[PDB]
């Protein structure tokens, strides 16, 4: 007489991750752990339903190194969209998805954007250039003091200098790399060393994005000309 | 002729880059006066670089009893009268230094206020960059002087599109100072 039944859900733990449009990985690094649970519920065949008088938790187990992207990239995920920079990116176990404890497919937070884009409007040009710049004269003088100065201008940020999303207007913003600690997609925006540097270096890639010579490698491979900017 | 207020710690900065001399900007600060209780107008200049430089970000120094107007006291940004030599600038940002300032800067009773300007290209111009007012206090003597300089911070510029750094060595090592004398 019925009846018998199991599923599973993982728990996971998880951190928020940066990436340019241009990128061919999502970095597996942001799963900081992840569990499956196993539950065995049990009891009888309903009217049209079921019942759970019963359910068993089989011991749970550590997956964080079978957990993959399946096929998604940041280039092949990225859409330019007013306002929305995020994506909730599907894990995958045994090459299918999971159900989260609240019977949603598991996923994984990233951000991604366009290189330069400093006020996250989904275009490269000269206000970028003037937003970074305002932004070193801020820290230039205030004692390099990150937390009191919110660098991009774009109502996801609405002036606050903590926003996950100054931190990645600043990962966009620090096209010129600079001298000391190698700085991961993961660094906060006071990590970061954003300056004059910075502002002309977006402002020269916008002046060469906009000249015939150029637009066929800004469209298509725009890192070519980042680095012919920042040689 | 040093108007640096640390220089040593310039000369650091620059002591691998070649030290060629002959020509390059020559940054300045005016000579004024104004009475006790007026407010004084300072102008910083640069000559010899018209159409030769694409960015500057330098920091001014002058004893802190004296206060440059404010445009918006919250954004900390400090009111100016743009000079020729700033035409055609593509961005340029003005702010006062108020929090966080270095020992050297309040051990000799220093207040800052720092000038960036960028241009799309060597559009760089040459005469006044920015005339700044500041109040002279109430009870200021006839015949004080103010001294007028700079602060060196390692990610200020003056700087070309070429981005050759023996340029920008002579701009901040042959940089002159200013004075604001009180008058009756
Ligand atoms: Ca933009
Ligand atoms: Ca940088």
């Amino acid at each position: 007489v019925t009846s018998a039944v199991k599923t599973q859900y993982v728990e996971i733990e998880s951190v928020m991750g940066f990436y340019f449009n241009t990128e061919d990985k999502f970095d597996t690094a942001q799963i900081k752990k992840a569990v499956l649970h196993t539950v065995y519920n049990e009891g009888y065949t309903d009217d049209g339903v079921a019942v759970v008088l019963r359910e068993y938790e089989s011991e749970p187990v550590d997956i964080t190194a079978e957990l993959t992207f399946g096929d998604a990239t940041p280039a092949n995920t990225y859409k330019a969209v007013e306002n929305k920079f995020d994506y909730e990116i599907p894990v995958y176990y045994n090459n299918a998805t999971l159900k989260d404890a609240e019977g949603n497919d598991a996923t994984v937070t990233v951000y991604i954007g366009l290189k330069g884009d400093t006020d996250l409007n989904n275009i490269v040009d000269g206000r970028d250039a003037t937003a970074t710049l305002t932004y070193y004269a801020a820290t230039s003088t205030d004692g390099k003091d990150a937390t009191t100065v919110a660098l991009s201008p774009s109502t996801l940020v609405g002036g606050n200098p903590e926003s996950v999303y100054d931190d990645f207007s600043a990962f966009l913003s620090d096209v010129k790399v600079d001298a000391g600690k190698e700085l991961t997609r993961f660094a906060k925006k006071a990590e970061r060393l954003i300056d004059g540097r910075d502002a002309s270096s977006i402002l020269t890639f916008y002046t060469k994005s906009s000249v015939d010579q150029y637009k066929d490698m800004a469209a298509n491979e725009p890192n070519k000309l980042w680095d012919i900017v920042t040689a | 002729n040093n108007a640096v207020i640390n220089v040593d710690e310039m000369n650091e900065a620059f002591k691998d880059v070649p030290d060629l001399e002959g020509e390059g900007a020559h940054i300045t600060l005016s000579n004024t006066t104004a009475k006790p209780g007026e407010m004084a107008e300072v102008t910083m200049s640069v000559s010899n670089a018209d159409m030769q430089w694409n960015m500057c970000g330098i920091h001014i120094i002058y004893p802190d009893i004296l206060k440059p107007e404010m445009k918006d006291p919250e954004e900390r940004t400090v009111a100016f009268q743009k000079g020729d030599a700033l035409e055609a600038a593509t961005g340029i940002v003005c702010m006062e230094w108020q929090e966080g300032l270095p020992p050297v800067l309040t051990e000799n009773k220093k207040g800052c206020l720092f000038l960036t300007a960028m241009f799309s290209g060597n559009q760089g111009g040459e005469g006044d960059m920015a005339t700044f007012r500041f109040k002279v206090p109430d009870n200021a003597e006839p015949g004080a002087v103010y001294n007028l300089g700079y602060y060196y911070m390692n990610t200020d510029l003056f700087i070309n599109e070429q981005n050759i750094p023996t340029y920008q060595k002579y701009a901040f090592t042959h940089m002159e100072g200013g004075t604001i004398t009180v008058e009756l």
